[PDB]
């Protein structure tokens, strides 16, 4: 045949791949943490933004740290021959590289080691994609005017910046979820992933601030953080 | 508007 | 006047910008911290790469970490009205969050606040690009097979994954810079950014491999890691 | 190859 390139991930697969949603809601009352509400509307997008782009979604609600580990483990030994993709997704308080179960907290890398290159070989060389709406510490930005590395492959797609809060609001959703699934409806069929984020990014830091009764959280900014460890161009559709 |  | 989008960094201001290079080799005895043969293959392709798209490039070689802050700080209180963008690349050792000055550590963050939405005004709204050749930690990679956010519009193109080392060849420079300036040099008239930096993603994954007679370092691999607050494309061409 |  004629000349061929390279650069974009396989996404004809015959399946997109699964979409993991975790939604934590209610925590464990000894946890003294709060309930998150608002996180159902950014479930219910996430469903049917992930279910429109072909995706097996799976919605799992108030997992415990316990359940949230055995769930990543299963999906982690499923036989991912046949599908283009991975996409998990965790909507939960957390800090910075720690999301919580509803009765304590999980290491993210301890998630996402289950899919390592060595560690999951039908999805080895596959983009394994981590969409996080959870704080990643408690700064609030005030805004102004032969082989394969086994971490290659990864993308997380971080709410906010390292080291800072998070913004949910209680009858919309998450900033973020709500700017993803808004860019993802609008650009799917249209853009490389990574300039999706990028407009994600842009949403988020243009068209949101936060109002609150205590000055200390009052008019906050956010901005998204794409962190990437992938070696091709990401397109959910193919020719 | 809540932080998480 | 004609329909108008504004999806992409403007670049075409008088000048593209300073490209900082801080390129430290030779340690403090009292440090401990070895040299770090190579380094100077990679500033010098690095001050060639960012010459041909019209940097203004200043190299500054072994420098204390207070040299570091004074730079920085001096960099970032110049008028930059009349630049499209800054770049600072960071060549030393480094732990996650940290890179070494000759006689200590610096932290990334003191650098990098210097140029906030907030605290350079003249650079508000325009991309900040940090390039760190550093390690990131001792793990090692053993292969298989207000209006805006003032965290907005920076991007931090790291070498490696958070918590894993980074390689360097005291002959060819480091895996990184090498795959960089590669992939500027045949593609900047040609890809978005970050597409460039994921063809640098896939170069380091692919084509380089550790070989060490100590059997703890050898035949590990590296994926560099990208992480983007921008909020547009960015385009080192124009017109 | 060394590390940095």
């Amino acid at each position: 045949s004629g000349i061929s390139l390279d650069n974009s991930y396989k996404m004809d697969y015959p399946e997109m791949g699964l979409c993991i949603i975790i939604n934590n809601k209610n925590f464990h009352k000894s946890t003294g943490m709060t309930s998150r509400s608002g996180t159902d509307v950014d479930a219910a997008n996430l469903r049917e933004t992930f279910r429109n782009l072909k995706y097996e979604v799976r919605n799992k609600n108030d997992l415990t740290r316990e359940e949230i580990v055995e769930l990543m483990r299963d999906v982690s030994k499923e036989d991912h021959s046949k599908r283009s993709s991975f996409v998990c997704v965790l909507l939960s308080h957390g800090e910075e590289g720690i999301i919580f179960g509803t009765n304590g907290p999980v290491d993210l890398k301890k998630i996402t080691n289950f899919f390592r290159g060595d560690r999951c070989r039908s999805l080895t060389g596959k983009p394994k994609l981590f969409i996080i709406q959870a704080c990643r510490g408690t700064e609030l930005d005030c805004g102004i005017e032969h082989k394969i590395p086994v971490e290659a492959d990864f993308l997380y797609a971080y709410s906010t910046a390292p080291g800072y809060y998070s913004w949910r609001n209680s009858k919309d959703g998450s900033w973020f979820i709500q700017s993803l699934c808004a860019m993802l409806k609008q650009y799917a069929d249209k853009l490389e992933f990574m300039h999706i984020l990028t407009r994600v990014n842009r949403k988020v830091a243009t068209e949101f601030e936060s109002f609150s009764f205590d000055a200390t959280f009052h008019a906050k900014k956010q901005i998204p953080c794409i962190c990437s460890m992938l070696t091709k161009e990401l397109y959910f559709y193919h020719l | 508007d809540e932080v998480d």
